RNA sequence: AGGGUGAAAAGAACCCCCAUCGGGGAGUGAAAUAGAACAUGAAACCGUAAGCUCUCAAGCAGUGGGAGGGGGACCAGACC
RNA sequence: CGGUAGGGGAGCGUUCCGUGUUAGGGAGAAACGCGUGCGUGAGCCGCGUUGGACGAAGCGGAAGCGAGAAUGUCGGCUUGAGUAACGCAAACAUUGGUGAGAAUCCAAUGCCCCGAAAACCUAAGGGUUCCUCCGCAAGGUUCGUCCACGGAGGGUGAGU
RNA sequence: UCGGAGAGAGGCUCGGUGAAAUAGACAUGUCUGUGAAGAUGCGGACUACCUGCACCUGGACAGAAAGACCCUAUGAAGCU
RNA sequence: GAAGGUCACGGCGAGACGAGCCGUUUAUCAUUACGAUAGGUGUCAAGUGGAAGUGCAGUGAUGUAUGCAGCUGAGGCAUCCUAACAGACCCACAGACUUGAAC
């Protein structure tokens, strides 16, 4: 193990990784439940999160750089209006996980993950 | 003393207090026992400062560590070397009965292990709060438990 | 052997088979049906429909409760494989065999005799 | 690489298959979490408001 | 490469489990521990159950002597 | 009275035939066990079970007369194995639909690759693999309600 | 010359499908000596719990190849 | 059916797979038994860097003031708001013979 590792760079490039990261994002600010591996999980998890607290600050600095994220123009105004404003009383727990039964036909892992 | 351990602490009332994480015994050098007040501090009040003492920490981990990084002297190629340099160098004979030469370098594993640095001097030396200042070295990562043995360059 | 069905022909193995049956053998109707809906193997089924196969007809066919059950018997044997080939490298190191499993468990009451007695006098 | 000589199959081969143990539901217990008459063996979602439901009240 | 279930197929309605693949029963037949992979169906190979031996012991390991153990003996008689 | 190559001297068993539509068998061959009795031996005799039809005692006659090895031949079945592999490195995921089940089907929102090309058209060849409705054991080195898979229909109408 | 670190395709684990060269038989430790004379299986002695995974890979004159080297057999196929 | 072990969960300056280390929402019982192992968040440090917007000077490019501002991965402190679920199973019931020294 990686001394002091954090976020699995998965099996694929970097540039790989920012790619796909933005749908489980969107979709989660857009739809409510996502579902996917247990690392991805992990992954979204701080992708999400951190993307939310921007909004809570507002201002323009937290718009041109998010927007480097998502490109849906849809879900953007979202978080800058629907339920960061929300968690504007808490600190922190934006995304909550859950492990569920197994694949079909794959082992493992399987997890959904929603907003609390 | 209650979390995780449970059997080690009642095993302790045995007059004494505050048990820490793993109890670690001694040799002969006349000192207090178990009938005075039974507490150890660290100003040692006979080893004199000044002196030497040496430190036994605990080795990292390379994981499953090859021959290459276990004594670091193995030409080869990369760019058009079939021996990608990283390998071991290919050891070993070809047509000798022999025993394979056992104990010889090889890749192997790695963990956490003694290693004791011996010697080194002080700069400073507190008790109470409890602090040390050992000369660099050190062996092992901050997070280890280290026996800080006194000096046996006898 | 009282009551034994399952069938034959199954596209599974007779190695990564098995290892699921040998768990279930000695084991109730119901702790054999909580297991299984939680081995991640595919040798679940159709060996799930199995242990439901052997039983319930036992219970209409026959006289047998739905309690008391145990797997007595229960092992995988390999059937009929098809040779098939597989191009590589000139054609000559190939034979290709399909290990197929018609595995054929079977149900009956358990034994066991308590009789607990003790004196209670008032 | 190089080729085995005299196959012994029977024996050897049969101890090499106590590794691979019946791995009776690997996990932990996870049994009846209270109100489920059942549930799955593995660890599922709890009970509170309707959660995780495709449909609500 | 690949032969023949049975005398005649009456070569299996219906019922139960499954995805209305597959099986088990109910029936037919002297028989399906003969039914379309089907007659009699051994061996090589692959398993379950039962008794004994089996972690401080090694070399194509059987053989001769030989205790103990699980069973079968004879109204001891010391054997399989 | 050890015995190779060899020489010489005695026999068993197997298929068939003569002596046999005599006799044994459906109250029953064949295949396996056992009685471990019997002969110098290869084996023979009796018998239980299973099983389904004939087979054949004795002497002689006629044999394509019994092999665990000729890198034998044919077929089936182990082991290395359930190790590798699952076949350019132009990643993938999600919300729904259908289904017993689908990360790879379909539909929608995107990412990504190519962009004189992994676009289209045409000749050779191939030749019905095109389309639609269903099914899937086998063929698709994962599954598959998907498919150029299988089983039924439909469809190539120019004097230029 | 002392190379190290990091990013990918394998390797490792799990799920599905699923090979091979090869092989008389195995309960196939080392060493000295011996032996048609460089065998683990002979003799003596020492050492050594039973059984896997990953890796490095000398032994089993390992595997594939009745060797294209030499010679032998009043062989053969071309050439001069 | 306890001590304890194991499994799982959240993680590890420890690992190929196992093992090993810390912890499991009272952050297991009394006495403060010192009991956030991770992700996120807040602050700070560090590394880039003085950007967006706006105003002004210039035809333009460009530059200047706010700006030594903002952004910010594994570093440090702090914070458990999310997930660490109440439980189970496994393992048992002071436990052999003889002799000696004690009683």
């Amino acid at each position: 193990m990686r001394h002091g590792r954090k976020v699995p760079k998965l099996n694929r490039p970097p540039d790989q990784r920012r790619a796909l990261l933005r749908g489980l994002t969107t979709q989660l600010l857009k739809h409510g439940r996502i579902k996917t591996t247990k690392a991805r999980a992990r992954a979204v998890r701080k992708y999400v999160d951190k993307m939310i607290t921007m909004a809570k600050d507002g201002s323009l600095h937290k718009r041109r750089q998010a927007l480097g994220f998502i490109y849906e123009k849809q879900i953007v105004h979202a978080l800058f209006a629907e339920v960061p404003d929300r968690y504007g009383e808490r600190n922190g727990g934006y995304t909550r996980i859950i492990r569920t039964l197994p694949r079909r036909g794959d082992n493992a892992p399987m997890a959904y993950i929603e907003l609390v | 003393r209650d979390r995780k351990l449970t059997k080690p602490e009642m095993g302790h009332l045995e007059k004494s207090g505050i048990i820490p994480l793993r109890h670690l015994q001694e040799f002969r050098l006349q000192s207090i026992d178990g009938f005075e007040v039974t507490q150890k501090l660290d100003f040692g009040e006979l080893f004199k400062e000044g002196d030497l003492v040496d430190v036994s920490g605990t080795t990292i981990g390379k994981g499953f560590q090859g021959g290459i990084k276990r004594h670091n002297f193995k030409r080869g190629q990369m760019t058009h070397g079939s021996k990608s340099h990283r390998q071991l160098g290919s050891i070993g004979a070809g047509t000798t009965p022999g025993r394979v030469y056992k104990g010889k370098k090889m890749p192997g594993r790695m963990g956490g292990t003694k290693r004791k640095i011996r010697k080194l001097k002080i700069v400073k030396i507190d008790d109470q709060l409890n602090i040390i200042m050992i000369k660099g070295a050190l062996p092992g990562k901050p997070g280890n438990l280290l026996r800080i043995a006194p000096a046996k360059i006898v | 052997d009282e009551i034994t069905t399952r069938g034959y022909s199954i596209s599974m193995s007779v190695d990564k088979a098995r290892r699921v049956i040998d768990q279930i053998r000695g084991r109730s109707y119901a702790e054999t049906l909580m297991i299984l809906e939680l081995m991640p193997y595919r040798a679940c089924y159709p060996i799930f429909k199995l242990i439901y196969s052997a039983a319930a007809n036992a219970s209409h066919n026959k006289q047998f409760n739905k309690a008391n059950l145990i797997i007595s018997k229960a092992e995988v044997n390999k059937g009929i494989t098809l040779k098939k080939v597989k191009p590589r490298a000139r054609g000559r190191s190939y034979m290709i065999l399909r290990p197929t499993c018609h595995i054929t468990i079977v149900l009956r009451d358990i034994t066991h005799f308590d009789s607990y007695d003790k004196f209670l006098e008032s | 690489m190089a080729v085995p000589k005299k196959r012994t199959s029977i024996y050897k081969k049969r101890i090499r298959k106590n590794i691979w143990k019946k791995k009776g539901y690997w996990a932990a217990l996870k049994a009846f979490s209270l109100a489920k008459s059942l549930s799955t063996g593995n660890s599922k979602s709890f009970f509170v408001r309707k959660i995780s439901n495709q449909t609500l009240e």
